[PDB]
């Protein structure tokens, strides 16, 4: 208890050595909370003053045995020694050990070495050090070494139990002390210095809590092998399709037909080393530094009259890009797993392969990009709620004095708590009115309503100030956040241009009564509190990885400068200071690495920036998202518990409510008294006859039979319907006669319901106003007005005629029933995000308002230099000079509050966001040319964006829809959401394939030699060798390779060969020994599949090969012996399981797909009536574009995921010249112009994405939940 | 471009002396545009006289002071711009510099050699 | 952007009628310059002779009485970068009723490359007295009116089935 506290004297020594002398003659675990590095207990109590960091005798039994003894510190922090003298020369009596203990176990010693630290830190952020830099250097090293000497003096080096060198983090230490020295007394400048940055990981050991932390981070880790392996497994299956698929496509190029002074392909290629002579011979697009792609089939890419497609020369992106060895295509496949910029390795491989390969990238897409991603996200989850369930469950176990009192009945709860409110909402909405192109008048009516507003929050901080004493004015953390905001306020009234803008905080006073504006603040509240530690040790992980790319590929960016610039100078993106290196990582982070990385490749080599960029992907990603998960569910179960009621204190609000209920009801009640004071069985048997035939199954096959034909026709009408004449007459009668049976079964409808029941009925509204919609259209063609404007707008919505399928199919149904059951929550959370983006928006309007303008040289799209033209009036004066100049803007922009919604919309989802960031850095005001990262600091402003307004944003989406789909699963009886009734019961017999017990074995054979077979083949060394054999196989095919000789085609071939022989003997023999038993396993049954399909897909190929000429069937037939590799999946049985988990999430993933299809649908056939005619420009072109209806899927498919939707919507910002052409003839049709509707434009992508986003996450909680019910069963 | 040359080489009289200038630029030496200048000063500010030089091939100018002891020994494409000195005389002592052009780098490179001829 | 449509084929005496030629460019984006020659072939003769050329934004008719004063442009117009290159003739004849030849010489310009294409497109023309309605159009008419009653006797049908069946019930009840 408190009473055992005594001092370790020479005595206890020589008692504890008796006892341990004792034991060897002759010849358990301590407690946790007397363990190394913990708080005292309490049961202790206080130390006297006379033995407090001093050598004490062990409290703890265990070590009570052993020769050890413990110090105490004014923090009753216990350390446990080693009472062996360190090294046999300090014992724990010597004055000098005792000195060197007083100086380990103290707070200053910590501080000192944390304050040095971070001023180290500080340090490495310099590229080019002054000379009198290495005096400091020196200093660092001296105090690393004092701090080291003392560690080792006090607590012996290595050779007792508690010593320097037991603990691995003094191994950092050690290894980083050495370094110094060896470094300064060996003499490549770029590795040394990356070792110095070792220094910055020491903070984890001072600085308190982050050693957990790490620790953490590393056990989550350590429950994602099986997913690690299924993941390498399926990427290297992808990567083997994709060499077998596309081997050398990404070489064709467009070479010229005729060749002069009697030259050849093969003469000319070997002569050519500039790009500008490669563009003699090769076609280019303009500005374009790799050659346009092309393809030998229909559906690919074309090349101009004059040149033809040929395999040559080099792959695009400096070659990195290509499926002709397995390492590449294995990157090719990472990075589409991953999403990053993969739009545009798909439209090449579309342009160089064809338009029928999307296959390929959509099966990729969802079974890579989706579900190999969901598994790494539910593991995670899981492993921390296993955390925090552990965590928990261990935790568990005179005149002054009146007129003040009148001022403070002047301040009245539901009246001026409502006013500030509601002038808080106004001088949100008087500050979201500004806007660039803006008066005088309009200027001047802002700065007195800003001034007004202003001095009434001045007065009533005043009021609340002398009202309440001033140290109670100080006491409720609202009322420092407002007086906070008015000093400031205040200050930029005596006096930048983002100051103006700090007042916009004021919109979190809403919170005290918008609980889910709360909801938002307590998540980033917990940021930066509970969860402090994990955002500094991803805060110091940044660091070091954009410190640690500064020193390694700084200089090399600056030498190797004109290998990624034509102007041999630096590019956006670089290492070559701290900022630009710091700005890489955080986008790395934001999920774009491989365009840096090919700058990387270029200047510094493939193996360093591969190894760095990889080890930043996985530990970022690993430490983000374990920042979000502790966040999410921090904020979600373990700050809400109920335990103040709803607005416990009345709320002003709700008191002002309240005495609204009881004023306006009185008012009216008295008015109302003012007011009386002055004062046929055969209709019957009809109706039964219609319910008979509507509810037949024969109307409801045939309706949704008519229902897919009517759909489908849609698809006919593009460009080229004026060559389709036969198909256009029959298009118009099929409509009428469409138009006929659904008036018809409306009709039917009607009588067999009653207008009571089909009106009150949802479906039957859709179904009514489609068929107004039609009838009306037919009713004014047949009249006349089958010309006029409205009548064309209303015949633009027969795209939606699809909607008819909603009712009719089952899976699409209670989808779309789950998805308005959670419409609710999601309005009140996109309501928070809504005012949330609101602030950024007024913000950025007050940053970056009519700043994006610039004189351009239009042929070459050069922004000229600021020396000649600074100013607008110059460029003005220069078009008259000069022909192709112009004065433009950004489309995206922000000059008013819309448009910095539309920009905050591109930042947010990385898509067309780098463009406004160069022209956010270049800025420099208004009617002034921007010149080349003159703002460059404004980078700052996207980040904390990104930051506060897409991680913290979506946390509190994720975690409101986590709470309404449980909610939606719990009221209903935790049936799935997501299925059909029949889809229940065949997931209920699927459900019982996995929880098989073992089956009767097999019985052996009477006869002899079948005996031996027997037992030769239910061996487990038979199946370890098949195995073996399955994965010499899969490095046989990886070995395969672009160019390579007809030797190693030769040899690879008979391998193969062999491979099947050996794999159809493996069959023979076991169908030899196990007879008709064989067939009672499933596995047995693929591998028998599989090996037919070996057999005769060899054959197959072999006599395509030889005759007949079809590579293109070739490649697909040989894609069969891919089905060899996949039965690696029998001997896994993690992979095993998650892959059932897959089978299991089948059906509701095939009903949301069935409903993502059709959303599609209707998009593409709104595209191709709306966008067919639009300039090809930007991400618009020959081969991706709303022409038909195959180019309108390719491009809505890509956008699906939001890849490039900036893109392809910035060709429909363009209305006027000119950016386009209100009179442009088309050949071949009666159009007119190539303008876009930028109106309708912003809404078709907006909701296109909002809806993808949406449909996605119900896929995504699918999965998880379908993992987290298997994996815990 | 960092040019590595000798400060000061001793040669014995009537021997060879390789006078090894070596740069490194991370962009490959082309041979249509890179530019190689070796001149021969007697002194800091004195006169320097071209005897090598490479423009597209190995350009040797052959002064009569050199006679035709003036060879190339180094290969452009590895770096190596070293020229050689057969039967070195007392009169080759002085100050010998390689001047480096490697396109597109925009710096030019500069060495020195300060050969010095004993008994 | 643009599609390469037919010609009709079936022109009207005494109207006017415009024959279709579209030669778009295997890629849009690349600049060319085109002009064209038109040859015609009477029936009851067998040598097509050239009656009209267009270049440089003037058309020029060859001295011929077929076409003299009944023939004007319908191709693109303000560049030399033609895709369209249809003319209309204005009072159609009987001695209009021919094969058509569209001789198309476009002449792409790329870097340090000028390619000489040529295209050849061909139109026949007849002329008759009153336009003939398409066969598409007719079939499709009849199959729609007959697709109509055929639905409605079904319906009609069944209704008749159901309501005596559901009368029988209700008597038997
Ligand atoms: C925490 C820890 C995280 C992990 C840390 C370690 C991560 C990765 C280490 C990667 C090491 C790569 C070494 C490459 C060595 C090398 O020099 O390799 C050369 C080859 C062949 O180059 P070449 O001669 O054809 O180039 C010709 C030039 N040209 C292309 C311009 C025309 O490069 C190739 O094959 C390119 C091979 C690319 C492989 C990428 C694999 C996907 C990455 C990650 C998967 C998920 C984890
Ligand atoms: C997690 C959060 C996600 C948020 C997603 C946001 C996505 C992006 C949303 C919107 C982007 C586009 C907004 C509009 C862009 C600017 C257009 C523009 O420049 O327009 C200018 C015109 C006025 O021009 P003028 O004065 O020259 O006219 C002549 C006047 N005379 C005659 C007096 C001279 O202004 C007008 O008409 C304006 C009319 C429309 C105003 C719309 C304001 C914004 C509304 C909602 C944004 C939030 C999303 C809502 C949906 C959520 C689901
Ligand atoms: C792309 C290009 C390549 C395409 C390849 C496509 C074809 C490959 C695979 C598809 C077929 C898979 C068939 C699996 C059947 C499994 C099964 O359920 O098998 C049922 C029975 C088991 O018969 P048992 O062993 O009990 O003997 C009975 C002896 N008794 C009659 C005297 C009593 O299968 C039997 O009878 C034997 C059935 C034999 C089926 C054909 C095998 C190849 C010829
Ligand atoms: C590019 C590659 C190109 C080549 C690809 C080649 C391979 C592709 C297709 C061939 C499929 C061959 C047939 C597969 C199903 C075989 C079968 O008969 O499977 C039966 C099982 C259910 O019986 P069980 O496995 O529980 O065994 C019960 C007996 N006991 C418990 C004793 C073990 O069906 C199930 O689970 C359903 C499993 C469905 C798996 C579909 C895989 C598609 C790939
Ligand atoms: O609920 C009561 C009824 C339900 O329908 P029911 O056919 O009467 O009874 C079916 C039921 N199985 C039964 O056996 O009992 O449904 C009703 O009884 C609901 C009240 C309906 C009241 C309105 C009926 C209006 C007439 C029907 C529409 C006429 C439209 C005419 C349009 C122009 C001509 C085509
Ligand atoms: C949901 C899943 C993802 C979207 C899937 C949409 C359906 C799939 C939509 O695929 C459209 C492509 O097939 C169009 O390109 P093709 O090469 O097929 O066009 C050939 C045209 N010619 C050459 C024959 C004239
Ligand atoms: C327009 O066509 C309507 C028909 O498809 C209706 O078919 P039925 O559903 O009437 O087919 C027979 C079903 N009953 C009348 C026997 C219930
Ligand atoms: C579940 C909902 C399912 C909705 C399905 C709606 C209909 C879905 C119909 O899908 C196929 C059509 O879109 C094909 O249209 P195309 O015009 O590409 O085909 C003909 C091409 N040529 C012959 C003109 C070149
Ligand atoms: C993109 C998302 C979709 C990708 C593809 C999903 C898997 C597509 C593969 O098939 C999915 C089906 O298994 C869905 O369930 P079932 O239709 O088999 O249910 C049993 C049969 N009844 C009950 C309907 C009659
Ligand atoms: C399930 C979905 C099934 C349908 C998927 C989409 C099929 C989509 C099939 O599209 C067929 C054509 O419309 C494509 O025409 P192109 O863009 O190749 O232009 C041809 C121009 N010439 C050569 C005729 C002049
Ligand atoms: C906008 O930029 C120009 C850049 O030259 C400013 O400079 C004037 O330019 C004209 C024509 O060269 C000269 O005649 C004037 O003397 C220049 N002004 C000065 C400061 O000497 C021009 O003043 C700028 N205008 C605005 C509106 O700021
Ligand atoms: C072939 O090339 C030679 C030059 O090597 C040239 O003299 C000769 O005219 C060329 N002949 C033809 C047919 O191009
Ligand atoms: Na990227």
């Amino acid at each position: 208890g408190p009473q055992s506290f005594v001092h370790f004297t020479k005595q206890s020594l020589a008692l504890i050595e008796q006892r341990i002398a004792e034991r060897k003659s002759k010849e358990p675990k301590p407690s946790s909370d007397l363990e190394a590095g913990k708080q005292l207990p309490f049961i202790y109590g206080d130390i006297p003053p006379g033995m407090v960091s001093e050598p004490l005798e062990d409290l703890d039994p265990y070590y009570a045995d052993k020769k050890t003894f413990i110090v105490l510190n004014k923090g009753k922090t216990i350390f446990r020694f080693n009472a062996t003298p360190a090294l046999y020369m300090l014992s724990p009596f010597s004055p000098l050990r005792r000195i060197s203990i007083k100086i380990l176990v103290h707070s200053l010693f910590s501080m000192l070495i944390m304050c040095t630290i971070l001023t180290n830190c500080i340090f490495m952020t310099m590229n080019n050090p002054p000379d009198w830099t290495k005096n400091v250097e020196y200093t660092f090293t001296g105090i690393y070494t004092f701090e080291s000497l003392v560690k080792i003096l006090a607590r012996g080096f290595c050779v007792g139990e508690f010593t320097f060198l037991r603990d691995p983090w003094n191994w950092l230490d050690f290894v980083v002390i050495v370094f110094a020295y060896l470094t300064e007394f060996v003499n490549n400048v770029s590795a040394l210095r990356t070792f110095r940055v070792l220094r910055a990981l020491k903070t984890i050991s001072v600085i308190p809590g982050l050693k957990t932390i790490v620790g953490a981070l590393i056990q989550s880790v350590k429950k994602l092998s099986d997913v690690m392996i299924l993941t390498v497994f399926c990427l290297s299956v992808f990567a083997l399709i994709g060499l077998q698929l596309f081997m050398g496509n990404l070489k064709h190029k467009c070479f010229r037909n005729s060749l002069e002074n009697n030259e050849t392909l093969e003469s000319i290629m070997n002569t050519l080393e500039s790009e500008e002579d490669f563009r003699k011979y090769f076609y280019y697009l303009e500005g374009s530094k790799d050659a346009l792609l092309c393809g030998f089939s229909t559906d690919s890419g074309q090349c101009p009259e004059g040149y033809t497609c040929v395999k040559i020369g080099r792959n695009p992106d400096y070659g990195y890009t290509s499926f002709d060895t397995f390492s590449w295509a294995f990157l090719a496949l990472f990075r589409l797993m991953t999403q990053d910029y993969w739009e545009n390795l798909y439209q090449q491989t579309l342009r160089a392969a064809g338009k029928t390969y999307m296959i390929f990238f959509v099966v990729v897409i969802f079974l890579g990009s989706f579900y190999l991603i969901n598994l790494i996200l539910a593991v995670v989850a899981m492993a921390y709620e296993e955390q925090n369930q552990a965590n928990i469950e261990e935790a568990k176990q005179p005149y002054w004095i009146k007129f003040k009192k009148c001022i403070y009945f002047i301040v009245m709860d539901p009246f001026v708590d409502l006013a500030i409110t509601i002038c808080i909402v106004l001088n949100t909405l008087f500050m979201a009115m500004e806007h660039h192109p803006m008066t005088e008048e309009f200027k001047n009516v802002l700065a007195i309503g800003n001034l007004v507003f202003t001095g009434i929050f001045a007065a009533e901080m005043v009021l609340k100030l002398i009202a309440m004493d001033p140290y109670e004015y100080f006491q409720v953390g609202w009322n420092i956040f407002d007086s906070l905001i008015v000093t400031l306020s205040l200050v930029e009234l005596f006096l930048l241009s983002v100051l103006r803008s700090f007042r916009l905080l004021r919109v979190f006073k809403l919170a005290k009564s918008w609980p889910t504006l709360n909801m938002l603040i307590k998540i980033i509240g917990n940021s930066v509190g509970a969860l402090g530690n994990l955002t500094l040790v991803l805060a110091i992980i940044v660091f070091i990885f954009a410190v640690v790319g500064m020193q390694l590929f700084g200089k090399s960016y600056k030498e190797c400068v004109c290998k990624i610039n034509d102007d041999c100078t630096l590019p956006r993106w670089h290492m070559n200071d701290f900022f630009h290196s710091f700005l890489i990582v955080f986008r790395v982070l934001c999920g774009e690495w491989i365009e840096t990385m090919w700058d990387c490749m270029e200047v510094a080599g493939q193996a360093m920036c591969l190894i760095v960029y990889m080890m930043v992907m996985v530990i970022g990603n690993l430490v983000v998202l374990n920042l979000f998960l502790a966040l999410l569910l921090s904020s979600f179960s373990s700050d809400n518990l109920t335990a103040i009621e709803e607005d416990p204190d009345a709320n002003n609000l709700q008191i002002a409510v309240t005495r609204i209920k009881k004023g306006i009801n009185y008012v009216k009640q008295t008015l109302r008294e003012f007011i009386l004071k002055a004062f046929g069985k055969i209709w019957w048997n009809i109706r039964k006859t219609c319910y008979k035939i509507v509810e037949h199954s024969w109307f409801e096959s045939f309706i949704v039979l008519m229902i897919l034909l009517s759909s489908g026709a849609l698809a006919f009408e593009d460009i080229y319907i004026e060559r389709k004449k036969t198909i256009k007459i029959i298009l118009e009668y099929a409509d009428k006669i469409f138009t006929y049976i659904f008036i018809l079964e409306m009709l039917l409808k009607w009588i067999a319901y009653g207008y009571k029941t089909y009106f009150t009925n949802a479906w039957c509204w859709l179904d009514f106003l489609i068929v107004d919609v039609s009838l009306v259209t037919l009713v004014a063609n047949t009249l006349g007005y089958s010309d006029l404007g409205p009548i064309k707008s209303l015949r633009t919505l027969r795209a939606l005629r699809p909607l008819r399928a909603l009712s009719r199919f089952e899976g699409m149904r209670v989808v779309v029933n789950a998805l308005i059951g959670a419409i609710p929550s999601i309005m009140n959370v996109l309501l928070v995000c809504l005012i949330f983006w609101l602030i950024f928006s007024i913000m950025g309007v007050n940053l970056f308002a009519g700043k994006f303008y610039e004189c351009i040289n239009t042929t070459d799209g050069s922004r000229f230099p600021a020396s000649q033209v600074p100013n607008r009036s110059e460029c003005f004066a220069l078009m008259n000079v000069s022909q192709n100049v112009r004065w433009k803007n950004l489309k995206v922009n922000f000059d008013n509050v819309g448009l910095g919604y539309l920009s905050l919309l591109q930042v947010a989802t990385f898509k067309g966001w780098t463009i406004i960031m160069y022209a956010a850095v270049d800025s420099v005001n208004v009617d002034k040319q921007p010149k080349y990262e003159y703002s460059l600091y404004m980078y700052i402003y996207f980040v904390v964006f990104i930051i506060f307004g897409s991680f913290f944003t979506l946390n509190l989406f994720i975690g409101v829809i986590i709470d309404n789909f449980n909610q939606q699963k719990k009221k209903l009886g935790g049936q799935d959401i997501f299925m059909t009734e029949e889809q229940k019961k065949y997931y209920n017999a699927m459900k019982k394939l996995g929880s098989k017990k073992p089956q009767k074995p097999i019985p052996r054979p009477g006869n002899k030699i079948q005996g031996c077979i027997f037992d030769l083949v239910t061996n487990q060394a038979f199946d370890i060798s098949i195995m073996v054999l399955i994965c010499l196989n899969m490095v046989t095919m990886m070995v395969e390779k672009e160019g390579q000789s007809q030797h190693m085609t030769e040899v690879l071939y008979w391998i193969n060969v062999v491979f099947i022989i050996l794999f159809t003997g493996e069959c023979v023999l076991k169908l030899i020994s196990l007879r008709h038993y064989y067939f009672t396993v499933g596995w047995n049954i693929f591998d028998f599949v599989v090996v037919i399909i070996s057999i005769v897909g060899m054959f197959l190929a072999d006599l395509i090969e030889t005759y007949f000429v079809s590579p293109t069937l070739f490649r697909v037939i040989r894609l069969a012996r891919i089905g060899r590799i996949l039965r690696l999946v029998k001997g896994a049985k993690g992979i095993r399981t998650l892959l059932f988990a897959l089978m299991m999430s089948l059906p509701a993933l095939f009903n949301i797909g069935l409903l993502l299809f059709l959303v599609m649908f209707i998009y593409a056939i709104f595209g191709m009536s709306n966008f067919a005619y639009v300039k090809k420009e930007d991400g618009i072109n020959d081969m991706f574009n709303f022409e038909t209806f195959g180019n309108s899927m390719i491009c809505l498919f890509q956008i699906t995921t939001s890849a490039g939707w900036d893109g392809l919507l910035a060709p429909i910002l363009n209305s006027k010249p000119p950016d386009c052409d209100p009179k442009k003839v088309h050949p071949g049709s009666s159009v007119e112009g190539d303008c876009g509707n930028p109106s309708v434009g912003i809404f078709y992508f907006v909701s296109y994405i909002i809806i993808s986003f949406l449909v996605v996450v119900n896929m995504y909680i699918a999965v998880i939940l379908e993992n987290f019910s298997v994996a815990t069963e | 471009m960092e040019v590595t040359v000798p400060a000061t080489l001793n040669v014995l009289n009537g021997s060879d002396a390789r006078l090894p200038c070596t740069f490194n630029s991370c962009y490959t030496v082309n041979h249509k545009q890179f530019s190689l200048n070796w001149t021969y000063q007697e002194c800091n500010n004195c006169s320097e006289e071209m005897f090598l030089q490479f423009r597209m091939k190995i350009i040797n100018l052959k002064l009569e002071r050199f006679q035709d002891r003036v060879e190339f020994s180094g290969n452009p494409s590895k770096y190596d711009v070293s020229v050689m000195l057969r039967n070195v005389q007392p009169e080759d002592e002085g100050i010998y510099n390689c001047y480096i052009m490697n396109p597109p780098d925009r710096h030019r490179g500069h060495g020195k050699i300060h050969l010095q001829v004993l008994m | 952007g643009c599609v390469e449509v037919d010609s009709e084929t079936e022109a009207v005496y005494g109207m006017t009628f415009k024959i279709l030629c579209i030669s778009c460019k295997r890629r849009s984006e690349t600049n060319a310059e085109t002009f064209t020659e038109w040859t015609f072939r009477q029936k009851g003769t067998e040598e097509f002779v050239k009656i009209l050329r267009y270049e440089n934004e003037v058309l020029q008719l060859e001295e011929d009485e077929r076409f003299e004063g009944r023939v004007v442009w319908n191709g693109s117009r303000g560049t030399k970068d033609l895709q369209d290159l249809s003319i209309f003739i204005t009072n159609v004849t009987y001695n209009h009723s021919g094969d058509y030849e569209c001789h198309v010489y476009r002449l792409l310009f790329f870097e340090n490359y000028e390619h000489n294409t040529s295209v050849v497109k061909k139109i026949h023309i007849e002329v008759v007295d009153k336009a003939n309605r398409d066969m598409a159009s007719i079939v499709s008419e009849i199959m729609m009116y007959v697709l109509i009653v055929v639905l409605t006797i079904w319906l009609v049908a069944e209704m008749i089935y159901c309501y005596k069946k559901i009368a029988a019930a209700t008597e038997t009840a």
